[PDB]
RNA sequence: CGCGACCUCAGAUCAGACGUGGCGACCCGCUGAAUUUAAGCAUAUUAGUCAGCGGAGGAAAAGAAACUAACCAGGAUUCCCUCAGUAACGGCGAGUGAACAGGGAAGAGCCCAGCGCCGAAUCCCCGCCCCGCGGCGGGGCGCGGGAAAUGUGGCGUACGG
């Protein structure tokens, strides 16, 4: 099939053919609004890998995120605390820029459900991502047993709670000795269980 | 003020109909502890807010 | 086909009318301000009677929502009489009082006896 | 201020522990709820065993324990292959299966 | 003159009745309720005042449409049925 | 005459209205009797009239509604008044049919590997 | 020029839907102090805590190993006992501080993309017929409309197929 070629071709983002397309797209995406619907996926292969299926109910928004770190929003620097906290400039956000993208596309279209996102191009000031949305009230989505899990109310705003693939990575969870500080549900689940006196009845 | 709004005038209407003493026959009821109206507002002492 | 003006304006597109496949609400809400809800009761104060014999008017406590137009057609329909003009004010207690001046061919003093106030 | 002679104690009570004290007064109620749910389950699957599927015999790792034997999670696929049991049928007759296990011995 | 004499010039209200929370805290010049933030879609509530929360929560009012849900719940929100006639 | 709702439901529509305004009229002149210092007996009657007007209005509203939801019985779209109102959260759940949908693959497992009923000896 | 495709992109009080706000004890994602302790204090500590912001559910989150181990080996997640105030961190000061194994509670596993085969074998909607019709669904009939080859469905997923 052709999807293997398209996949392995997108693994050559330095080649001349790819460097041309990326700079051409990144030019065109820079002329549109920060958040606008795309008619079809620009990366059909990546979309299918992430769960997109070409059928009524799947929506794709391409949104733009300003690159760079996060500076502490305090007036003129003034962090009236101890010197350990005077940092204003080289601070980094705890969540990826892709996860910020999934959030902004999900907050705008509250009726839809964020599924996944992927990288489609960047420059010195912008990263462009294409988020895959699903309309959980379309009968093509509602009547399909394979995808009707997204319709359940527990998956309202997966991106706001950090449950998408891009959002999960910032939570630092996984199996093994590298991820001890999130044993339990999450980083707060571990902290509670470890800072709770279990005062038994008989001690 | 002589220049009022309909919101204000209707509001002052309520606070005026509430300023009456309790009727005589209520403390003839069985489980009645009320002796008199404890929310009587006098226009010169309590100034109704606003 | 040429552009005489240097500006581009959004062309006028056809826009249809609502053709709903079902009424949003089952049945129209019945009017809760009919003629009987407008006129609550007339007044029997010493100034109200004084207003009847002299100026040939009737004094009513109408609902606070009614207009002079609704009040005029209410008394015209409840008591089968003709009205010259209606003056309304909102009492300090809250309800709306309406001075209804009858047309000269009707004597308000007898009209008050049909409705009972005297 | 340490007195004459004692231990150097380090009580981990410098956080706001009083806000996160878990008391166990529901313990007897939990033991009741567990038992009732355990009996309700046994009645639902009445002829089948109450404990559940059979577990395999399993050694313990970590030389402190390798002289003992546990009940594993499930039978390995080659144990089922030699026993002549299809791996998608064994759960239907109460045989715990986990495909992760290997057999070195 | 900062005391008694200056209290005489007080004849301009800054606040009026908010039409969302009913409190007299609708700042006129700022057009914002200092009690519920009326023009803001979301209600103004802060955890640093627990006492101000419980003054205005879901059990303080009438619950004219919620106390019916609590009643309809204990029958499974049945609908379209009537008790068998006599 | 103590107006009972058992007695109203068999009547035709526009004669119920003819009885409605009749009580409306009687309530008005009873209100007039309240300000002209009327007898105590008539003053106690306005409560009877008020609740009798509510009764005839209730019958009118009820009979009109059930004529509507009988007219919208077999139709696909119906007004929001006639749709079952139960806790918006569960107006959004999947149907009694959708949640029962199994994939052709998942159905093939049930036919091939159904959960058996067994028992182990002592 | 005309006409028609298609691709992008607009406008509708277009037909039918959906989102917003509240509560917030419990839960998830961020953000995030300083009192305080160190007999001073700046790193540390307080503390990933309070406050702040967002989003849920009847539970949430997690979850079927890019695991633990070094054994004669265990075998998703969560919870309890223990490991253990331990290994480790730390002006190595004050203080901070897990995990594996082991015993229990419970126990359940699975699906895609891809790779390929099948004549798109797939789905939505309108009209008609039947069945029920307060969870608008089932069957049938439509040279009825649309989606879809820029990939729908069935088979099939690392335990191999």
């Amino acid at each position: 099939g052709a999807y293997k070629y398209i996949q392995e071709l997108w693994r050559k983002k330095q080649s001349d053919v790819m460097r041309f397309l990326l700079r051409v797209r990144c030019w065109q995406y820079r002329q549109l609004s920060a958040l606008h619907r795309a008619p079809r996926p620009t990366r059909p292969d990546k979309a299918r890998r992430l769960g997109y299926k070409a059928k009524q109910g799947y929506v794709i928004y391409r949104i733009r995120v300003r690159r760079g770190g996060r500076k502490r929003p305090v007036p003129k620097g003034a962090t009236y605390g101890k010197p350990v906290h005077h940092g204003v400039n080289q601070l980094k956000f705890a969540r990826s820029l892709q996860s910020v993208a999934e959030e902004r596309a999900g907050r705008h279209c509250g009726a839809l459900r964020v599924l996944n996102s992927y990288w489609v191009g960047e420059d010195s000031t912008y990263k462009f991502f294409e988020v895959i949305l699903i309309d959980p009230f379309h009968k093509a989505i509602r009547r399909n047993p394979d995808t009707q899990w997204i319709t359940k109310p527990v998956h309202k705003h997966r991106e706001m709670r950090g449950l998408t693939s891009a959002g999960r990575k910032s939570r630092g969870l996984g199996k093994g000795h590298k991820f001890h500080h999130t044993i339990g549900g999450s980083r707060r689940a571990a902290w509670r269980r470890r800072n709770t006196l279990q005062l038994h009845r008989y001690r | 003020s002589s220049h009022k709004t309909f919101r204000i005038k209707r509001f002052l209407a309520k606070k005026q109909k509430q300023n009456r003493p309790i009727p005589q026959w209520i403390w003839m009821k069985t489980g009645n502890k009320i002796r008199y109206n404890s929310k009587r507002r006098h226009w010169r002492r309590t100034k109704l807010g606003l | 086909k040429i552009r005489t003006s240097p500006t581009f304006r959004r062309p006028k597109t056809l826009r249809l009318r609502r053709q709903p496949k079902y009424p949003r609400k089952s049945a129209p809400r019945r009017n809760k301000l009919d003629h009987y809800a407008i006129i609550k009761f007339p007044l029997t104060t010493e100034s109200a009677m004084k207003k009847i014999e002299d100026n040939n008017t009737l004094v009513f406590i109408v609902d606070v929502k009614a207009n002079k137009h609704q009040i005029k057609q209410a008394v015209k329909k409840l008591y089968d009489i003709d009205v010259a003009k209606v003056n309304t004010l909102i009492r300090p207690d809250g309800e709306k009082k309406a001075y209804v001046r009858l047309a000269p061919d009707y004597d308000a003093l007898d009209v008050a006896n049909k409705i009972g106030i005297i | 201020a340490p007195s004459r002679n004692g231990m150097i104690l380090k009580p981990h009570f410098h956080k706001d522990w009083q806000r996160r004290v878990a008391t166990w007064f529901n313990q007897p109620a939990r033991k009741i709820r567990r038992r009732k749910a355990r009996q309700a389950r046994a009645r639902r699957i009445a002829p089948r065993p109450a404990a559940g599927p059979i577990r395999p015999i399993v050694r313990c790792p970590t030389v402190r324990y390798h002289t003992k034997v546990r009940a594993g999670r499930g039978f390995s696929l080659e144990e089922l292959r030699v026993a002549g049991i299809h791996k998608k049928v064994a759960r239907t007759i109460g045989i715990s299966v986990d495909p992760r296990r290997r057999n070195k011995s | 003159t900062k005391g008694t004499s200056s209290f005489g010039k007080r004849r301009n209200k800054t606040h009026t009745l908010c039409r969302r929370c009913g409190s007299k805290a609708y700042h006129l010049q700022k057009s914002t309720c200092g009690k519920c933030g009326y023009p803001a879609k979301r209600k103004r509530k802060y955890n640093w005042s627990a006492k101000a929360k419980r003054r205005n929560t879901t059990g303080t009012g009438r619950m004219r449409h919620l106390k019916i849900v609590y009643r309809r719940f204990r029958h499974g929100f049945r609908e379209g049925t009537t008790p068998k006639p006599k | 005459a103590k107006i009972k709702a058992r007695d109203l439901r068999g009547k035709k529509k526009e004669e119920l209205l003819k009885q409605l305004d009749d009580l409306k009229v009687e309530l008005s002149q009873l209100r007039v009797a309240k300000v002209t210092g009327g007898a105590a007996s008539k003053l106690s009657k306005i409560r009877v009239v008020r609740k009798s007007i509510a009764r005839v209005l209730t019958v009118i509203n009820q009979t009109q509604k059930e004529n509507l939801r009988k007219f919208y019985k077999g139709k696909k779209y119906k007004p929001l008044d006639l749709r079952p109102k139960k806790t918006r959260a569960m107006r959004r759940r999947l149907n009694k049919h959708e949640e029962s949908l199994k994939t052709k693959k998942q159905q093939r497992k049930e036919r091939l590997y159904p959960l058996r009923k067994y028992a182990v000896k002592a």
